[PDB]
């Protein structure tokens, strides 16, 4: 089900899922690096009916997975509100910038 | 008997030429622009831009400005982010233009690649991750200025009737004027009122652009305005796209370049969906409304074929539109816009098109 | 015959991997590229060398010689993709193989698109 | 409270994996080896290989090894043609050997990127466009030296049975074989007599190798074979893979790594296609035939499933097969194949599939 768009923690995902590339949701896909920068999203937990602060950081430094392309926009907000946007690559700072794929990492309530 | 050259310009006239900034999102270090006939949909050519490349035309239409990422090795080794100058005609490469290692990688919204009216200066977005406007100019082929007063904001909004002056969106929900000196460093700023509500009606960035003022739509589908005829910019808003019969279905604007302004007339296109709620606000259009500025009213309605970005042309109207990888074309001569054909396969991941500069 | 032009052909007919002469065409045709036939697109290269064989023209009867030169330096065009291999052979026949880049030489073997050019009978 | 973290290593054992060569002709700046779990069919990882990349694993199973082409800018700038190497398990980039440009660019046969049977040396194909072989000492990290003797030759056929020989098809219709000294220079060469006509038989490069001979087919149906169990290498050929059935409906070879052996049981598999003619040798199979190479008849065949390309693991009697998107997993240990499972999407456009080493 994390390997789906529609899983609750996925609700500010732009890219792929890391879970589809040999990573998980918590690791990058060997060879690839986490992004010490992230944009951050709030989605609801249907099992608790609780919202949880989701830290999307992406994994950087190889090419792009193309494996489970998600576009959801769950409070999703423009450049202005920089950290909660998903239109640009949250890897923009790593050693090297290429996008390889999202993960949805659980920061807290 | 026959032989192969090379050194061809563009079959076609400039006046049939559109651009359409293919990301190539599955390969994106492969992006590249796509140059098109509009009047026949005949593929013209094409510039290469490496990593999630940018575009646009210089105003007086005799080039090609791209920007992109390169590294050593691609996936490792040193970084260099560039502006590069390309002959219109050639498709040919003629100039690098080194930048700072953090101009945006992102999205192909107009607002992040623009230039000053005058065409001297190209007018970039930095986010490294803290965000600048990076200047560049174009005679002297440099990086002249980095606009760190634009901290906290995003996009640029170049002003029509003025040679060197742009806007940006903040964080305040205000606009900050920026005009350059001839060098292209900041001769003066003024920041205006709040203009929306950041928490509770953020606009999109994507600007309805007049000669003088900027017409802004927000994700519950108010509008706001900017009117820069004087050095001090004045906002108002909202009022409401929807009408009471449109409230039943939560209609909504939705999309990346989602609006334009046809200037002669004041129509301002913008697309729009049914069943609007919290992360709805790239949802391809289901119709495109057209609205008269002046009078706050809705002239026509037409499907939308899933759009999501678009462009006008001024002296043709004409209206480009482009779902990801198909473009139509409209003639907007008369208030409800006529579709005149479709151009299919232009590019497999794009969410920006644009004219070639004719007048 | 007008078969030996394409210039004066119908263009949905030279754009298409059976036009008589495409016979051992591996790649992008440059004519739906921004080129024609015989001219790269602009802002790409003909390659000096080419891989070559001979095509049965079905208009006026006779076989020609088409050498498949390359149009290099700009990235894939991915239209019109063609992989006929009429009289193709191995790399241990290197001129008439098409499995290799035929811009290995360029000053950019970036493969652009590959076309068709008539040599003769 | 979860934390991000790299730095892993492939999560299936090594004896699980295979490497799926994408060339993303495309995008062909973009391609990429994709790692895949044959088991289960789940996407383990990726190495990237830039322009038109080629691919194996080293012998002992601990690194990975690419080459590729890079450019400055990509499409313009100075050239660099490497080798790569990476580790295995890690996926990350470790070394890289610089090679004169001339590595060839080309579709991913085997043969064009290969290495010795002792695992010291890489043997690789040039293209200038005059043809040589290069020889990359794997532990001084060398190019070291270039066989211009394999001048109007193409591609490697390792020995299994010899440490540093490998023999390469030259377009007199014989076998060239070279065999490096401990330094990677060539100490000794031959050639064999002429094995098949190259203009009335020519014969497809890819070999079904034995320990110590190697069979080959042709556009025509036929057999061909070099021994090299001996001093010098004896060739013979051609017997018809075709009954006189197969002959009326003009059955022949099509495909590009097109050909395997089991070695434990002689059983050569090649994918074929009916109504032959010129032009089809590189048509989508619509069977794979299955040959007893001591008796020369047909012990099976089974439907292509549009097959290209294929590989064959020895221990596990398994036969991978690879129709440009999607592998298909076989089970070989009878002389009627099993189908596994299909792994769907594995590559956009892949000609080449390799297991992971077990011995
Ligand atoms: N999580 C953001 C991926 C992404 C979204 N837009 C992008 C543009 C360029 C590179 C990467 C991206
Ligand atoms: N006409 C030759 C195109 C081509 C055929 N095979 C290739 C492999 C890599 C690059 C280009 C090619």
């Amino acid at each position: 089900e994390v390997n789906s768009c529609d899983y609750w923690r996925h609700c500010a995902v732009d890219g792929f899922l890391c879970s589809c590339c040999g990573g998980t949701t918590t690791t990058c896909p060997p060879g690839s690096t986490p992004s010490p920068i992230s944009w951050i999203g709030t989605c609801h937990n249907p099992h608790d009916g609780k919202d949880y602060l989701i830290s999307y950081h992406d994994c950087c430094g190889k090419t792009a997975c193309g494996r489970c392309q998600c576009n959801t926009q769950t409070r999703e907000r423009p450049g202005y509100e920089f950290f909660l946007h998903n239109d640009v690559n949250w890897c923009m700072a790593n050693e090297n910038s290429t996008f390889h794929c999202t993960t949805s990492v659980l920061v807290g309530l | 008997r026959e032989v192969l050259t090379g050194g061809h310009s563009v079959s076609a006239p400039q006046e049939n030429r559109i651009y359409v900034m293919d990301s190539v999102f599955m390969h994106l270090t492969e992006s590249r622009v796509h140059v098109y006939d509009y009047t026949n949909g005949k593929f013209l050519g094409m510039v290469p831009t490496a990593f999630n490349g940018h575009v646009q035309v210089s105003n007086d239409g005799k080039k090609i400005y791209t920007m992109t990422t390169y590294h050593e090795r691609i996936t490792r080794g040193k970084r260099s982010d560039v502006v590069e100058v390309w002959d219109a005609d050639k498709l040919t490469f003629e100039k690098e233009i080194s930048l700072p290692p953090k101009r945006v990688q992102g999205l192909n919204y107009d607002g992040l690649f623009r230039q000053t009216t005058d065409g001297k200066f190209i007018v970039l977005q930095n986010a490294s991750p803290a965000t600048s406007i990076g200047i560049v100019d174009v005679a002297k082929g440099d990086y002249v200025e980095d606009v760190t007063a634009a901290a906290g904001c995003w996009s640029v909004i170049p002003q029509p009737n003025r040679p060197r002056s742009f806007m940006t969106i903040c964080g305040d929900g205000g606009l900050l004027t920026i005009n350059l000196g001839e060098d292209g460093k900041v001769a003066s700023q003024s920041r205006s009122k709040q203009m929306f509500s950041v928490k509770d009606d953020p606009i999109f960035i994507a600007p309805a652009l007049d000669k003088d003022k900027a017409h802004f739509v927000s994700y519950y589908g108010n509008v706001y305005s900017a009117d820069f005829s004087g050095d001090e910019v004045k906002v108002d808003g909202p009022w409401s796209l929807l009408n009471d019969e449109d409230k039943a279905k939560n209609w909504v604007p939705g999309g990346y370049n989602l609006v334009g302004l046809h200037r002669a007339s004041g129509r301002m296109y913008v697309f729009m969906h049914p069943d609007g709620k919290e992360g709805t606000h790239k949802f391809p259009a289901a119709e495109i409304w057209v609205m008269d500025t002046k009078t706050k009213q809705r002239v026509a309605r037409i499907p939308g074929r899933d759009a999501l970005s678009m462009t006008i042309d001024q002296q043709r109207n004409l209206m480009l539109t482009l779902d990801g990888g198909n473009v139509n074309v409209y003639d907007i001569s008369q208030p409800e816009p006529k579709l005149l054909r479709t151009i299919e396969g232009a590019a497999e991941a794009s969410l920006q098109v644009q004219f070639h500069p004719v007048g």
